[PDB]
């Protein structure tokens, strides 16, 4: 009822039907990510868990690729090493210059993640510039600067499915996508503040602290 | 002789006047000597707080580095391409003797070659046993040199020495220090 | 299923299916509706055969080109998600899936969009970029970041506020987007740039060299030596 | 002026120095520690000493509030605070401001408030 495969030479066995990223965690090969989570539903929005798969035309996300037997998983293909720098660079062209005012200074998952796999430069030097996002008042508990958000969906899937306050949501296409009620109404579920440990950037953070 | 004595009008020093210069030429050990004061309207003008060259100054960079389109980082990476600390047991050198080398292997039968590997990889033989086992050509090929000589303690870039001795030397004879290079 | 490929299905059950397979290539078989437009004499739509020459298509069944076969500069087979065929290939190319993939391109919906030589290809592709910016959903971080990146690149290229390196910078960004999207919209976003890159590289340079002595010289990223950030907005730069 | 020195004894400093600032008398932080707390803490090393020649450093919350709120024609503003005389890179880094909500919006470094019009 279990499946053994190969990640970077490391043979590893895991229960069938599971996600590939858990197999990478079990094998000990660390794979970076932004929108996978254990206790949450799986969406491939982050594009970070790209990984090379034998019998695959293109590198695929390791979060939602299901475990199949006879699998050869490679993480250090030069195409994949290209791809991670690529996706990091794509993410870092609308995230604003807030690293000394953002709350998660050392705890920015994105940031430590962008030191291993980030580019040297960033060729944003466009004139008319990045997008920018409304303040988005929510409540007296959760500090909110939605400019730093990357729409990693990890807030809204949680408050949807497990916290059970479905007031959060994604509204708009492209860079007109926002997160939250566009009523500007107060969020409350009885575990409300659990999203600020969960948004991996400091878009949602702690208001008294 | 390309760095010998030059006269004192090319030394950037406060100098003298002209009857006192005519005095001190007759009264000095060598005339070509600077009094040590730099020339005031030349040395440290304009001040480093006001330099017109400092107004336009963007960045020093090189062409394969600053090339935005062509390179990725991982081709020009240098921290993650470090060499590994090659460690060698006593046992793996016995592996290098009898099992051979990737230059010249001594092992066929790749199935049982693993078995011949693995007891030595578990400690089937000893090193001195392998030394008695190693042939004269084995010892003179992969332990000693082809003449059977011990290897010289090897150096990065051997620097042969000249000894400059004559008028290009920095001291004439009598002075005990020589100036080899 | 496409409404067309399911509306052909009852007739092909009524007729012979191998009779339908008696057309075009072995594989690329039968007919397709061709919505043909752009700068033609006769904007029309014909139900005609696969694997056919473009010249016999346009010259015989859509009148001609306003200014003749001279006045074409390029052609877009299919929808917008297809790189532009240049002049030398489009004369002798079949309308199948094979030959367009052989010239690294798509047959698409087999809309034909011909381009006036006396008009601007850079406007024609910049509008496709903003077409995608209005119509990206936002699951992929690459696609959503990508098209708003591409758009400002194309505006800066249209006025000509770039340097010569930045067009291949855009080419690497195209293949950055290309294979890394959930749906194939990033594949759609990639190719209209690569048509411009592979087939109009001195053509962009002519516009850019023109802009270089319209006004003062430009640095990277569109910034000029006077393009500065005063009270509120920017000044100096003329805002692509 | 006269504040209790933990014993019923009052200490008496002029009202020019019961001040957070020459620009502001009131505190501006939750743990600001007003001067009325500070002389209450250690006047021990303040006796026999001048009251004038301490800093009084012209606090910023009054100075930022009287800067004119700028207007932006489009949607997204940009703030640098950099001079256009200084040959270098000064000011705060190039962050952008969305101004859509009713009311001005301070750039979180420079404190200049911008308004969409
Ligand atoms: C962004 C995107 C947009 C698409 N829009 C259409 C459309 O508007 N009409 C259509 O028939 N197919 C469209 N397609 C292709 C559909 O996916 C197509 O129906 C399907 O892939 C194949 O269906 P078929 O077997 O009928 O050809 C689109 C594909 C993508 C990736
Ligand atoms: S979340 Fe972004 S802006 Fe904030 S500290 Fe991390 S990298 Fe900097
Ligand atoms: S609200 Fe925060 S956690 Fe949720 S998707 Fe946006 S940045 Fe991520
Ligand atoms: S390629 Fe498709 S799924 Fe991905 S972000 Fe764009 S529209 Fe969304
Ligand atoms: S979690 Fe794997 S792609 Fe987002
Ligand atoms: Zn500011």
């Amino acid at each position: 009822a279990e499946i053994e495969l190969t990640i970077d030479g490391h043979k590893v066995s895991i229960e069938a039907g599971s996600a590939l990223i858990q197999a990478c965690e079990k094998a000990g090969v660390t794979v970076p990510r932004y929108c996978y989570h254990d206790k949450l539903a799986i969406a491939g929005n982050c594009r970070m868990c790209l990984v090379d798969v034998e019998r695959a035309p293109k590198p695929v996300a390791s979060c939602a690729y299901p475990v199949a037997p006879g699998m050869v998983v490679r993480t250090d293909t030069e195409r994949v090493k290209q791809a991670r720098e690529n996706v990091m660079e794509m993410m870092l062209q609308n995230h604003p210059l807030d690293c000394p005012v953002c709350d998660q200074g050392g705890e920015c998952d994105l940031q430590d993640q962008s030191m291993r796999y980030g580019r040297d430069r960033g060729r944003f030097t466009e004139i008319t510039g990045k997008r920018s996002t409304e303040d988005k008042n929510i409540g007296p508990l959760v500090k909110t600067s939605m400019n730093r958000c990357i729409h990693c969906t990890r807030c809204v899937r949680f408050a949807n499915d497990i916290a059970g306050a479905p007031e959060l949501g994604s509204s708009g296409r492209g860079n007109d996508m926002q997160i939250g009620t566009y009523l500007e109404k107060n969020l409350n579920t009885e575990l409300s503040g659990n999203v600020i440990d969960l948004c991996p950037v400091g878009a949602l953070t702690n208001k008294p602290y | 002789l390309p760095g010998g004595p030059v006269p004192v009008f090319k030394k950037y020093t406060v100098g003298s006047k002209g009857i006192w210069e005519k005095l001190r030429v007759l009264l000095a050990i060598a005339p070509n000597r600077s009094t040590g004061n730099p020339i005031v309207p030349l040395y440290r003008v304009p001040t480093p707080g006001s330099r017109p060259e400092a107004n336009v100054y963007q960045d020093p960079s090189s062409y394969p580095t600053n090339d935005i389109a062509e390179n990725p980082y991982w081709k020009r990476d240098h921290r993650r391409a470090y060499p590994q600390t090659a460690f060698f047991d006593q046992k793996t050198v016995t592996g290098l003797l009898e099992l051979g080398s990737e230059a010249t292997p001594r092992i066929a039968d790749g199935e049982a070659g693993t078995k011949a590997l693995a007891n030595i990889a578990n400690g089937g033989v000893s090193f001195t046993q392998a030394l008695g086992k190693s042939s004269k050509d084995v010892i003179y090929g992969e332990v000693l040199t082809v003449n059977g000589l011990p290897p010289v303690a090897p150096t990065l870039a051997p620097k042969q020495w000249k000894i400059i001795e004559g008028e290009a030397a920095i001291y004439p004879k009598g002075y005990p220090c020589r100036t080899f290079h | 299923t496409n409404v067309e490929t399911v509306a052909v299905a009852p007739t092909i059950l009524r007729r012979g299916g191998d009779w339908f397979a008696s057309f075009g290539r072995e594989r690329n078989s039968g007919t397709k509706l061709f919505c043909i437009s752009g700068n033609v004499n006769e904007p029309c739509t014909v139900e005609e055969e696969m694997s056919i020459p473009l010249r016999e298509l346009l010259e015989k069944h859509c009148g001609g080109i306003k200014g003749g076969w001279d006045n074409l500069l390029g052609v877009i087979p299919g929808g917008c998600s297809v790189p532009i065929l240049p002049k030398n290939i489009c004369e002798d190319v079949l309308m199948d899936f094979d030959a367009l993939k052989d010239v690294q391109s798509g047959l698409g919906t087999a809309a034909v969009i011909v381009i006036n030589k006396q008009q601007d290809v850079i406007r024609a592709i910049q509008r496709f970029a903003a077409f995608y910016k209005h119509e990206s959903c936002g699951q992929c971080t690459p696609c959503r970041e990508g098209t708003t990146w591409l758009l400002k690149a194309m505006d800066r290229f249209r006025t000509g506020q770039a340097k010569e390196r930045e067009i291949d910078m855009l080419y690497e960004l195209t293949k950055d987007i290309e294979g890394h999207t959930i749906c194939a919209l990033g594949d759609a976003a990639a190719w209209p740039i690569q048509g411009l890159i592979r087939n109009f590289r001195p053509e962009m340079e002519t516009r850019m060299k023109k802009f270089h002595d319209e006004v003062g010289a430009v640095s990277v990223g569109g910034w000029m030596k006077d393009a500065r950030v005063e009270k509120g907005k920017v000044v100096g730069a003329p805002l692509p | 002026k006269s504040i209790i020195s933990y014993n019923g004894n009052t200490i008496e400093i002029p009202e020019e120095y019961t001040k957070q600032a020459p620009n502001r008398d009131s505190t501006w932080a939750p743990a600001q520690a007003s001067k009325t707390e500070i002389y209450k803490n250690n006047m021990v090393r303040f006796e026999q000493k001048d009251l004038s020649k301490q800093p009084m450093p012209y606090a910023g919350i009054e100075l930022i509030a009287q800067q004119p709120v700028r207007f932006v024609h489009g949607n997204t503003a940009v703030c640098d605070g950099a001079n256009h005389n200084g040959p270098g890179a000064q000011g705060h880094p190039k962050i952008f401001i969305n101004v859509d909500a009713p009311g001005s919006h301070a750039c979180q470094y420079c404190g200049t408030r911008y308004e969409k019009e």
